[PDB]
């Protein structure tokens, strides 16, 4: 047992609803207690849908406790399917469903509903909210995606975005403009705009791009394997780290690796006079493992940061995370507890803390320049406006954001100097 | 009536009540789940290090019933090392912990036994297998009232969590009106805990208190059935109910209430301009909606089409259900697709609905209002009647500016 | 002798140093005194701009005079042609050169140059920056822009960008998506793209559109008259002025509007719940008055804010500004002196201010939330990132940036009361 | 070489002396030019309501020196109005008050008949047609100099604006040597105005102030020439000169002030690791670019491949000289495009140019730093001389090292 206050990550049937509320046509009836229905409103808050999370719920109580679980799920997807009319339904339970013993996959069995019916097994307790997006979009492609017959053009998959995640929407766009700036059109971005249809034609693409390997680095080695797509393992974010995934897709699409630097100005911006203070500036680094590598990356090559601090949440990329932060020559703080982090930062006094929405809070309090970069953020922090973190336009977003805590301090400092 | 219920557990109520007793600790024996929900519906609070934690349950936990029990006992010794402020700990239940069948009353009796007189351990349950949003509040008031001391004295309790300034302009109109002694049962401090005896007189302010009710009634305490202080005249009623039952007359009355009425109903007709003659519906989460539809349909000039509770307790009800009108049909069982089409058929003018409803709502074109945030908000009594009326005025200001 | 410390605008040569830097192939020959080259910091830093402005100065001392320091100037011009090769010369004088007797234009007509020159009379003490970049563009189009053929596919002219100006790269940018979505080419961006052969070509679109009217507009009238261009009314800032920049986009050019909304999401977000609390917030606005009318829109009829507050420091537009404060129950402030804008913040104390930088920094006095709108701007104010004020994308981009301090305030105000 | 010069007028001296004077404020007689160059040069501080405004000549004012100097007494007295915590007023001219012929010497006579207890009216010209950056800088410190009381008594004197934490930290050496009491010029306020006399021998601590060296030798003091206070070695000999000029005991002298030049060695050092075997280029932007050299060169062991100033006062400066290496070309007169191509073909390690220049430096590839920041920020006497060497150690050459 511990008390925890901050979660950096849900649980898993969090992830799946994540999976679940990306794609269209897909449902998934949980097995949840009453009032488990509360991470709609991530959904509708955070991210601002205009539609409710694609999501049934049992939402049985003491009363329905037995005999009459099992027959609430029944109905719960039966009425899902006649209602929504999915195309494809994904069962799955709670951690007060996996606590009792209805076997959420045999019911939908036994409903033998005319769409195909996804059997996620998520162990609540001993995992979390990635593992159950990652596992959920798992189990979908293994339903679904089948071995097809290539597109006669070169065709990408973007495996990766789920709902709720940090500038998947942007990141998208960003990524889908850089291929097609070489040349190679996206047949199909996963989960986020996907549908079953989609998840069909998955075997269509000669090749992957796995955007965001928290979310489907399980699907791109899964389509290695059954539909012979090798995927990218460079992540675009920052100008070094988008030239290498432009050199590797290239590489792997066979065409000639192009792409535009015209409206990239984080070079020329950081070499310019006015950028000349961020050199040396020690900066922390937490949130999840791909973001921290990529930002880490980024610090050190581009910006003229020393990154002192560096870590990550998932425990699932903590070999890569201690790999990417002995090249940095520290030792990676994979935890989840935000604790440790604020320990972290306090005996390591950083002068800029880049992380997660939490990192961002414990700055305040100790006064020091922060903003977001990882996964765990808030309805703000979502934007309107195109924001990507990949790509050249994302490499300029990320100098922005992150010199803007910095210029606020310096000029609120001179500021003060002047009375 | 029955189906997908889109409502909160009670352990959201554990957010408000952990801002009402600073010396409250609510420790919640619930799963990540659990803990996402707590963190999600906090929000801000989180960050100002709250009052209230999760013990995430694992899977040895679930395996080994005396294995919890010694690690939950660990985890309580660390949280009163880690924060002697605390006087009093609310070991909350949840939906896994009621499944494991973790008896919570069993762990609260040890601690208070090993911790005792220091901090106080009851239990309660958040679980919403069993409660839902404020039946967490009305759970924890409940689970209070039992260990409260015994009095002969004749005590008024003002029972129900408000918020500081709603609860000061409570206790100043009360003592201008000229009752005599004033206490909260959802007291600041341990030590200011009040006495319920077969002279105590309770006086209900929150339209969900129905096992709080319930216990107060076993202890022998009296109920004054009042409208709730909602608006103008659900303070003036309020008001007289409890004048009547401590002997206040009319002109004490109408020499202590008048001014803070008339300003009260002139806030309300200035906070209310778009409200008047326009439907409102209501979707169950807070219990507060009967009330306040009420306050809706009498000062408002609000047309309620639907009137949604989780439940309603019709006798703690029974004053403010008479003030309604019969034109709203009213709905205690809650299937959500089914509230969603009836708000589609009757296409509502305002619709005050969960946060989770909100957004789609709004996308289809009806204009709406979170219930939680009257929850949150202070919109009690009389100086915020303006506000409760400005609450439900500003969405449809906005939709009426937007287009 | 009124005793200023803030100027909203520089001096006319300012603006028209402005113009030149916009441009290729076009040197500003100033006669100005030493000292005088201040303002090559302004492009090199505020716009971090890579060359150095196109700008060469006399630097005149008091031991240079009478005949000297017109032999400097003959000096500096022909240095300027034989060492920097420009297609076109235009000379300027500064204040104190305006003061003594030295003809710019006769001296350049003695040197008979064989590039174009252009001779700017640009009152220093009478008028200001904005009229120098103003009527530099109009010299430069009147010597060099000539009637010519239409273009064979319907092509406009982005009229108004210079250098220094705000936003005015990524609004060229969004225009430029928004038309060529719509089927118009861009045939010219004057000054900010242009050259004297772009100049010359000017006359080849079918229709101007006037950007920013505070720099264009006298070309623009110009061009309506002697190249029989047209010029479109409305700035498009918000969706609104968008959308009617659109349909007369749409009616002079006679293609189909076609505007692409796909990537909106200002109305959405507005009309979210988590933008309920904007209804009724007090703002202020001051800026020059193209930006201000403009936001005054948006700020109204896109957030569902109440406008106290609508001025500009550009008395070139007062009758535009007091006909669009009129609309608004307003008295518009037309004043160049910082200090009225600080007595009608102090009086009007307004929720939210939207101006310039040095509304900025009187609302963080004042403790008011404050984003910036208009052109007096800083080098933090000059984003790396795709950050438009105009169109679709503008849009977001106004949004997001008028609710941080918003939100910032509320997440404040919330941490305060919570500990 | 005269061309096009890049250097600043002297209005720009004002930003940084108001800092040093909380007692002053300066009025600029100036067009709408002076005014923007003024708060562009001055940033945040224009916001920060600071002590410098510009009364701006409006065409009504270029005509008639009655009617102009008529105005500027009603803006004065209502500035006082506005400001009777200040007891000095700069009248500080500027090139269209100078082309104007607007007296502005007779106009400070004026207001100190109207208001001289009340306030003292210093005057001075930072045109650009007549001062050049920090000749703003010394020419008010040479316009104080005259009106200030005589003494009969040897003191030690300080001149030029320092900040507050390295002027206490040098009369705090000074003091520590033991002899001579200490006094400042540019006074934080009138009342405790330095008097100076024939016995006062005065230190100059920055370069530039030529003309104030010139003002107090016509009241009868004279000048240690000395190496200014830039890095260990040359606040060393400044201090030796001073110590020898006071008979300080030389093994008393170097027990004092051997830990202090300790620190600032070992932050020299520290500082000056990418430093080493480079090549520095200076064009003529702030007067400093002699003991820079010297500074970099010695210390840094950053050859100097040409100094440029724009003005070199050779009398003054000859101990620098002295010290610095035949080596470095030290150049006058400035024609910048003369000096870009120098650069262009020297090709610098690093330039030490002016804010307008350093950005197209460092576009063409040329590491640059600007060297306006020199004025702003401490980088005299020890404490600061490892701040100094890191200045330079970073405005890129240590990014470069990192972009590239
Ligand atoms: S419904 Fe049950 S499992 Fe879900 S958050 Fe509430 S107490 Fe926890
Ligand atoms: S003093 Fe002369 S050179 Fe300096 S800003 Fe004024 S006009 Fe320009
Ligand atoms: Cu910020
Ligand atoms: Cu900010």
């Amino acid at each position: 047992m511990k008390l925890t206050l901050w979660t950096y990550e849900g649980p898993p049937h969090v992830g799946a609803m994540r999976v679940a509320t990306g794609m269209t046509g897909m449902h998934y009836v949980l097995h949840a207690p009453q009032g488990d229905t509360y991470a709609d409103l991530l959904f509708t808050m955070i991210e601002r849908r205009g539609k409710r999370p694609p999501v049934s719920y049992t939402t049985f109580q003491a009363r329905d406790l037995g005999s009459d679980t099992a027959e609430l799920f029944q109905s719960a997807c039966r009425d899902a399917y006649e209602r929504f009319q999915p195309q494809a339904i994904m069962v799955g339970s709670s951690c007060t469903a996996e606590l009792i013993q209805d076997d959420t996959g045999g019911l939908a069995d036994a409903l033998s509903l005319p769409v195909p019916v996804v059997h996620l097994e998520l162990p609540s307790y001993q995992r979390k909210e990635n593992f159950g997006a990652d596992e959920s979009f798992l189990q979908i492609c293994r339903k679904l995606a089948r071995p097809m017959e290539r597109t006669e053009k070169v065709s990408c998959n973007l495996l990766g975005p789920t709902a709720l995640g940090f500038r998947h929407r942007d990141d998208i766009l960003e990524v889908t403009r850089l291929l097609e700036g070489m040349g190679i059109a996206v047949n199909a971005v996963a989960p986020m705009g996907a549908s079953p249809a989609d998840i069909a034609r998955l075997g269509a693409a000669h090749f992957n791009v796995l955007l965001y390997p928290e979310t489907g680095e399980s699907a791109a080695r899964w389509a290695e394997k059954t539909l012979k797509q090798p995927y990218t393992k460079t992540v675009p974010i920052g100008v070094g780290a988008t030239r290498d995934f432009v050199a590797e897709v290239a590489a792997l699409a066979g065409v000639a690796p192009v792409a535009d630097d015209s409206r990239l100005r984080q070079p020329w911006w950081s070499a310019s006079v006015d950028s000349t203070y961020l050199t040396g500036k020690r900066v922390f680094l937490f949130g999840d493992a791909t973001h921290v590598i990529a930002a880490a990356r980024v610090a050190r090559d581009e910006m003229g940061f020393e990154v002192v601090g560096m870590g990550c949440y998932n425990r699932e990329f903590a070999r890569p995370m201690r790999a990417a932060a002995k090249g940095y020559g520290l030792e990676a703080l994979v935890t989840d507890d935000y604790l440790e982090v604020e320990e972290a930062i306090q005996a390591l006094a950083p002068e800029l803390i880049l992380g997660t929405q939490m990192e961002r809070h414990i700055a305040k309090r100790l006064g020091i320049p922060c903003a977001v970069i990882s996964a765990p953020v808030h309805v703000q922090d979502f934007p309107a406006r195109y924001s990507p973190q990949m790509g050249f336009e994302g490499a300029n977003v990320l100098f922005d954001t992150w010199i803007h805590p910095l210029t606020m301090g310096l000029e609120e400092h001179l500021l003060t100097m002047f009375r | 009536e029955r189906g997908q219920r889109e409502v909160f557990c009670g352990l959201t109520g554990i957010i408000w009540l952990h801002r009402k007793m600073q010396d409250a600790f609510f420790l919640v024996v619930g799963s990540r789940t659990c803990a996402h929900l707590l963190q999600s519906a906090a929000g801000v609070m989180i960050f100002a290090e709250p009052r209230f934690g999760t013990a995430v349950l694992e899977e040895k936990d679930l395996a080994g019933l005396a294995d919890a029990n010694a690690e939950l006992d660990r985890e309580v010794d660390r949280l009163l090392a880690r924060r002697p402020d605390i006087r009093q700990l609310f070991l909350v239940g949840s939906c896994p912990s009621e499944v494991i069948k973790l008896d919570l009353h069993r762990a609260a009796e040890r601690l208070s036994a090993h911790h005792g007189p220091a901090v106080r351990v009851y239990n309660f349950s958040g679980s919403g297998i069993e409660t839902t949003f404020t039946q967490g509040e009305d759970a924890c008031l409940a689970s209070i009232v039992p260990t409260l001391p015994a009095t002969e004295a004749r005590e008024l309790l003002l029972v129900g969590a408000l918020p500081d300034v709603v609860e000061d302009q409570a206790v100043s109109l009360l003592t201008q009106l000229g009752i005599g002694p004033v206490r909260c049962l959802p007291a600041h401090h341990a030590a200011e805990a009040p006495g319920v005896g077969p002279n105590t007189v309770f006086a209900l302010v929150q339209p969900f208190l129905g096992d709080t009710h319930g216990a107060l009634t076993r202890r022998g305490a009296r109920h004054i059935a009042a409208p709730f202080p909602f608006g103008e005249e659900g303070t003036t009623l309020w008001l007289k109910a409890i004048a009547d039952e401590f002997g206040v007359s009319a002109e004490t009355f109408e020499a202590v209430t008048a001014a803070p009425r008339a300003r009260a109903r002139k806030a309300v007709a200035a906070a209310s301009e778009g409200l008047r003659g326009k439907s409102v519906f209501f979707l169950p989460d807070s219990q507060l909606e009967p009330s306040l539809a009420r306050f809706l349909t009498r000062e408002c000039g609000m047309s309620a089409v639907e009137v949604g509770t989780p439940f309603l307790h019709r006798g703690i009800l029974g004053p403010d259900l008479d003030l309604l009108a019969e034109g709203p049909v009213l709905s205690e069982g809650q299937d959500v697709e089914r509230q969603l089409d009836r708000v589609r058929a009757a296409r509502p003018d305002l619709t005050v609905c969960g946060l989770g409803l909100a957004n789609p709502l709004e996308a289809e074109g009806f204009t709406t209002k979170w219930a939680i945030e009257l929850v949150f908000t202070p919109v009690h009594f009389y100086e915020q009647a303006g506000d409760l009326a400005g609450l439900f005025s500003r969405p449809v200001r906005r939709r009426a500016i937007l287009r």
